[PDB]
């Protein structure tokens, strides 16, 4: 029957009128086999018939189905729908596992076709009417209507699922002490009644859902000992992602590229180490994902490096409200970090890593930042708390980022434990000009429509000198002018840009880029005792500028 | 309560759908403090339970508004208001007291708990929409619609208007010469008398709006002696510009002389009154950056006659109605903060530096955020409107900790500047 639920009004676009979608004369052999499952679904009475004052269509298709004994029914109003109103999202928000706490049991329940106990706005049903022919030649409509939630239609999902909600709002309340979630047709019932008292209640619920028309055969409640659930699998006191099965090939296309760096990543949510630079590194190719791609030796790396983790496979433990939620932080790659979430000593709550794609410069004190925030972001979002932090850092370390970085940062919780790469600051400019250290008035520009220039600098002691260097371009010059500067002077120097660029990247104290021009200088600023960065304009009247300016005239006349 | 009456129709901009922001995920220790106000807030038959077929939304947060007294709730109206009161900016537009800016001493109270009273039109209640969250998307949240008057909204003291220039009739007439601009769910009352009496006229109608129309003022204070809530008690009638000074170096070390043409080179945009040519010939010459320099007599007078050219300002000081202001904010060392609230390029209507010592309670994501807020106070009184923001803040940091520090009503649109700095020097 139907469950006498209270409707809620659905409505079509304003301007906007019901479906005329006609359709191309069905099946005899499957167009009696319409009235031979209608006329049980009309004398179920969620179809009722109508001819005359209505005009409205839309399409009756049929079909079969697995392992069907039987023929069904199909009729998408996709042309309905998008002239059916906008609803509530049906759900965006996924309870992710770590989250959850144990419950002692919980079933889980078939809510069979709840679409057709619900009923439908008794205006709305109007532009519900479908036709069914007879002969290729013969009868005259023998048309229905519907008064429960079709199947396919914008709303169902939402005004089902509000439906449901209500229908188990009295018991949730005389039942606080065991907990449900619908999803789709489905509801995760779990209290911590011992098996059978839990059994007790599902039949319970089951007889109340059975009152207004959510009749729930899931037998004692038919629940598969794990649980798939998108793509979940769910244990009464663990979680994960098991067929996880990163292939192994010749030709690594781009689509199965992405796909294998796929599979991947989702790995993360519960294995300590799971890495995707490399992969993720060249995945950037473009357009071709049916073209292969030459998986390459650092790439190779990475894909099996992670098959040693992903085969001893991870057991995730569920959410205990009685610890404050722990971080732990390691860097484990280049652009690469890692992290997992416990509050009890150390079986596995949750994992995730935090990898750069940033830009081109990044330094590593900011760097292990962006990580943790990443984590408070995903912890308030999941457990509504935030990890005390622990983290590879003194805050001699950290603490002198804030008080001298620009942007600003905040960090919550946060105690330090002793590990291996430790985060830190490997150079430190300084503020005032070295004194009596050899001024270095750098240069280095290129032609733009000639990739090959020539960075070299001038020392106040007439002391020049000049490099050609091809395939250039004025940026890859005023730095590869730095380094040079870096390299013929003593340990103790101070040195001036007329680029911003050069000194923006050196200002910033960066330590990994992925390329030698820049990589070169931080090893210069690192190994030494006292640079001194900074910046004067290019021809701005800057006659200490000029000479550099001028210098590299014996490569370009002009 | 039972005490009805005629609604406004309100109506949308031309061509427009409701709000449908997303609910931002919030704490626990939030969730609740909102389900409890909302669940009181039925009772009270402000806000009711919706359905379905609602589907927009604006984001709710909490927060204490009294040195962290009570929750209360913070409707984000950002976009619904765009998406009503722009139209209604025309339509029931409260004006701007141009002469606000220049009272010696100014006080804000929240008149805000007054439109609590006009009901919506049903035809509208449909986009007030808001959406209280769970803790991992268990719960589908619980999903009101309003019916009285969104609190939030840029379109609420405009309805209420009316019912405000009556309540506040007599006041004008006893005293006609002190201001009162009403911006969202405040009322800034401007008088100039002696320190403690421009406190005195408040508190008398912080009364006046109390027995009248239960509109309700906020205890600012009582016999409290602590050092809580010193008070916002404003004083517009100051704003100059003069820090971005030239460091007299009497030792002029060709390092220093270094940085100060470079400084004034930039000054040539914000100021087309300058000319650092034979300054700048000083330095000209490959040199040690520890030695002195202070040569081209003529120079030198250029050192001077910019150094006072600095003080006769800018065209740009000019306010163009139709262009939205732009505030940014740079770290420009320990507590010190700083900001020019600009239109157009270097044609800045406004510069200051927000003052706050680091080893108190430095929480960056704090003497900004209050600096946001002051900032943003600084343009109801003056522009009448609030600063689209520029924050020296990665995204995400700030939407993490904004509403905690966010003690105020209503919200600046926003962006972060992941662009660095040059003007982070003394500026
Ligand atoms: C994740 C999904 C669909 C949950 C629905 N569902 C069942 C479930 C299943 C396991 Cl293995 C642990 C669980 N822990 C909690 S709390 N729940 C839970 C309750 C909700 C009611």
């Amino acid at each position: 029957p139907i469950s006498p639920i209270e409707t809620v009004p659905v409505k079509l676009k304003p301007g906007m009128d019901g479906p005329k979608v006609k359709q191309w004369p069905l099946t005899e052999e499957k167009i009696k086999a319409l009235v031979e499952i209608c006329t049980e679904m009309e004398k179920e009475g969620k179809i009722s018939k109508i001819g005359p004052e209505n005009p409205y269509n839309t399409p009756v298709f049929a079909i079969k189905k697995k392992d069907s004994t039987k023929w069904r029914k199909l009729v998408d109003f996709r042309e309905l729908n998008k002239r059916t109103q906008d609803f509530w999202e049906v759900q965006l928000g996924i309870p992710h596992p770590a989250g959850l706490k144990k419950k002692k049991s919980v079933t889980v329940l078939d809510v069979g076709d709840a679409y057709f106990s619900v009923p439908l706005d008794e205006d709305f049903r109007k532009y519900t009417a479908f036709t069914i022919p007879s002969i290729n030649n013969e009868t005259p409509g023998i048309r229905y209507q519907y008064n429960v939630l079709p199947q396919g239609w914008k709303g169902s999902p939402a005004i089902f699922q509000s439906s449901m909600t209500k229908i188990l709002e009295p018991f949730k309340k005389q039942n606080p002490d065991i907990v449900i979630y619908q999803y789709m047709d489905d509801l995760y019932v779990g209290s911590d009644l011992e098996i059978g008292q839990h059994r007790t209640k599902i039949e319970e619920l089951r007889q109340h859902l059975l009152r207004w028309g959510l009749t729930t055969p899931d037998k004692k409640h038919q629940k598969e000992p794990p649980f798939l659930w998108m793509g979940y699998e769910l244990h009464p006191d663990k979680w994960t992602v098991q067929p996880i099965v990163l292939p192994e090939k010749d030709s690594w296309t781009v689509n199965d590229i992405q796909k294998l760096v796929g599979k991947l990543n989702w790995a993360s949510q519960i294995y300590p180490g799971i890495k995707v630079r490399q992969l993720s590194k060249l995945l950037r190719g473009t357009k071709a994902l049916t073209e292969v791609i030459p998986l390459t030796e650092e790439a190779e790396l990475e894909l099996a490096e992670n098959r040693e983790i992903l085969k001893e496979p991870v057991h995730g433990v569920y959410y205990d409200p009685s610890k404050d939620l722990i971080a732990e932080i390691q860097k484990q790659g280049q652009g690469q970090w890692t992290y997992q979430i416990y509050q009890e000593p150390f079986k596995n709550l949750k994992t995730g890593k935090y990898a750069r794609m940033r830009g081109a410069h990044t330094n590593d004190v900011k760097q292990l930042t962006e990580a943790v925030q990443k984590i408070t972001t995903e912890s308030i979002v999941i457990w509504g708390k935030t990890p005390k932090f622990k983290l590879p850092i003194q805050k001699e370390t950290w603490e002198t980022w804030w008080t001298e970085y620009w942007q600003a940062t905040w960090i919550p919780e946060w105690e330090f434990v002793n590990t291996p790469p430790l985060v830190k600051l490997w150079y430190q400019l300084e503020k005032e000009p070295i004194v009596g250290a050899e001024t270095f008035y750098v240069d280095g520009a290129a032609n733009r429509e000639t990739k090959l220039g020539k960075a070299g600098y001038v020392t106040n002691k007439g002391r020049q000198k000049v490099v050609p260097l091809t395939n250039t371009t004025n940026q890859k010059t005023e730095l590869q002018a730095i380094y040079l500067a870096l390299q013929d002077s003593g340990l103790e120097v101070n040195i001036v840009t007329d680029s911003q660029y050069a000194l923006g990247i050196i200002q910033a104290q960066p330590d990994k880029s992925e390329s030698e021009l820049v990589n070169q200088i931080i090893e210069q600023l690192i190994k030494k005792e006292k640079v001194y960065l900074a910046w004067v304009p290019a021809h701005k009247g800057i006659g200490g500028n000029e000479q550099v300016d001028k210098l590299v005239s014996a490569g370009i006349r002009k | 309560p039972i005490s009805p009456i005629e609604t406004v129709p309100v109506k949308l901009k031309p061509g427009m759908d409701g709000p449908k922001v997303k609910q931002w995920p919030l704490t626990e220790e939030k969730i609740k403090a909102l389900v409890e106000i909302c669940t009181e807030m039925e009772k009270e038959g402000k806000i009711s339970k919706i359905g379905p077929e609602n589907p927009y939304n604006t984001p709710v947060f909490a927060i204490k508004k009294k040195d962290s007294t009570k929750w209360r709730k913070l409707v984000d109206f950002r976009e619904l208001n765009k998406r009503t009161q722009d139209f209604w900016e025309v339509q029931l537009g409260i004006p701007h007291p141009a002469g606000l800016k220049k009272k010696k001493s100014v006080t804000v109270l929240d008149v805000g708990d007054a439109y609590f009273s006009v009901p919506l039109d049903e035809d509208f209640r449909k986009y007030t929409a808001f959406t209280i969250p769970s803790i991992n998307n268990e719960t589908p949240g619980i999903r009101y619609q309003y019916n009285v008057l969104p609190q939030g909204w840029k379109g609420s003291p405009a309805i209420f208007q009316s019912s405000m220039t009556k309540i506040l009739e007599p006041f004008k007439k006893q005293n006609p010469d002190i201001v009162i601009y009403q911006y969202m769910d405040d009322l800034y009352v401007g008088s100039d008398l002696e320190i403690g009496q421009h406190r005195t006229k408040i508190e008398e109608l912080r009364q006046h709006l109390l027995r009248w129309g239960l509109t309700t003022p906020d205890k600012k204070h009582q016999k409290e002696p602590p050092f809580l809530w010193m008070g916002y008690e404003l004083h517009p009638d100051k704003w100059t510009v003069q820090p971005i000074v030239l460091p007299e170096k009497d030792s002029w070390t060709v390092n220093d002389i270094q940085k100060l043409v470079g400084k004034l080179n930039w000054a040539s945009q914000i100021y087309p009154g300058i000319k650092v040519r034979q300054l700048s010939k000083l330095l000209r010459g490959t040199k040690a950056l520890t030695e002195v320099i202070p040569l081209t007599e003529e120079a030198e007078l250029e050192l001077a006659e910019n150094r006072e050219i600095l003080k006769e300002p800018v065209h740009g000081v000019y306010y163009d109605p139709s262009k939205d202001l732009i505030a940014e904010i740079q770290k420009q060392g320990q507590g010190q903060w700083t900001y020019q609230i600009y239109q157009e390029p270097f044609k800045n209507l406004k510069t200051g530096k927000y003052a706050r010592m680091r080893g108190a309670h430095t929480n960056d994501v704090k003497q900004l955020t209050e600096a946001v807020q002051k900032i943003t106070t600084e343009s109801i009184v003056i522009w009448g409107k609030t600063p689209k923001f520029k924050l020296p803040i990665q995204k995400e940091t700030w939407e993490t900790w904004w509403t905690e520090y966010w003690q105020a009503t209503w919200i600046p649109e926003w962006e972060f500047v992941n662009t660095p700095p040059l003007v982070k020097l003394w500026y």
